[PDB]
């Protein structure tokens, strides 16, 4: 009693860290996948989505 | 057989850009327009302040 | 005029090959717009001035 | 006016100040594009944790998303009869547009 | 009176076996970044690894 919000998403557990999944925000953040290769990366990136 | 050429990596070019600029007016403290783009642009920003 | 028979020299006896060396394969998001449209995909790392 | 800025990249300084001065002090209504934001409600009690600047939402390279959070309030208990008044209070200076 | 833009989804055969995936693979698809050789190399490495 006196709940504010109660919503969905993915779930904190099935995809995990030991699969590179990472999601503390509420969006799927994956390290890497699609990159700059000559250019060093960036410290975040909305590629990482 | 017969020795010839002999190969660079980045060549340099017989003709070139030079500048002179007078103070009064110059301001050598921002050297900056962007990110992804300060690398791509500027030398060609830094001779053109 | 001397001089100008080292230049004409200098040219005549110049044999280099440019074999590709560093590049860069920039993240289409990042540089933008005006100079997004306008590099075919990789440059290298020494763009000069332009 | 009704400004819209799509390439927040090559506005620099100076002018970045003049768009967002003209909205407090002339009352503009200005917008962004480029900008990437991840939002997440916050409840009323416990309030901000983070805060950005007005500043900065101008030099904010191109493709790093930060998160922006934004308030909700729905449920909060309204002050007693008796207490001091208030004087001239909050504006708030950023609006999603999603929802 | 101009046209729009819409999908096909290859619904126009009624064989069954092939034409297994749908529409929406090809939404994620027109979302990244256009990935050049490379990168493609590099991206198939990181998933397998």
């Amino acid at each position: 009693y006196g709940a504010a919000v109660v919503n969905i998403d993915l779930n904190r557990d099935f995809f995990d860290t030991a699969t590179g999944i990472d999601l503390t925000k509420g969006i799927p953040l994956v390290q890497d996948l699609l990159v700059p290769i000559g250019v060093t990366a960036g410290a975040e990136q909305s590629a990482e989505y | 057989l017969s020795d010839d050429f002999k190969q660079i990596s980045d060549p340099k070019g017989y003709l070139t850009y030079s500048v002179k600029y007078e103070d009064q007016f110059t301001k050598k403290d921002k050297l900056r327009a962007s990110e992804a783009d300060d690398r791509i642009v500027g030398p060609t920003v830094n001779l053109f302040k | 005029v001397s001089g100008l028979l080292m230049v004409l020299f200098k040219v005549m006896t110049d044999n280099r090959l440019v074999i590709v060396g560093e590049t860069t394969t920039p993240m289409s998001n990042t540089l933008s717009t005006v100079v997004n449209n306008v590099l075919r995909t990789t440059y290298h790392n020494n763009v000069g001035v332009n | 006016v009704h400004m819209t800025i799509n390439e927040r990249a090559g506005m620099s300084k100076l002018v970045a100040d003049n768009i967002i001065a003209s909205v407090i002090k002339s009352n503009w209504v200005v917008d962004i594009h480029d900008i990437e934001y991840t939002a997440e409600v916050m409840t009323p009690s416990e309030g901000y944790t983070q805060h950005v600047d007005a500043e900065s939402i101008m030099t904010a390279p191109k493709g790093k998303l930060f998160h922006l959070q934004f308030m909700d309030g729905l449920l909060r208990p309204e002050p007693s009869a008796f207490d001091p008044p208030a004087s001239g209070e909050d504006m708030r200076l950023i609006y999603p547009l999603q929802p | 009176r101009y046209h729009e833009s819409v999908l096909e989804i290859a619904d126009i055969f009624d064989q069954a076996d092939f034409i297994q995936t749908s529409d929406a693979v090809r939404q994620l698809r027109a979302l990244m970044p256009t990935l050049s050789t490379s990168q493609i190399r590099h991206a198939i490495e990181r998933i397998a690894q």
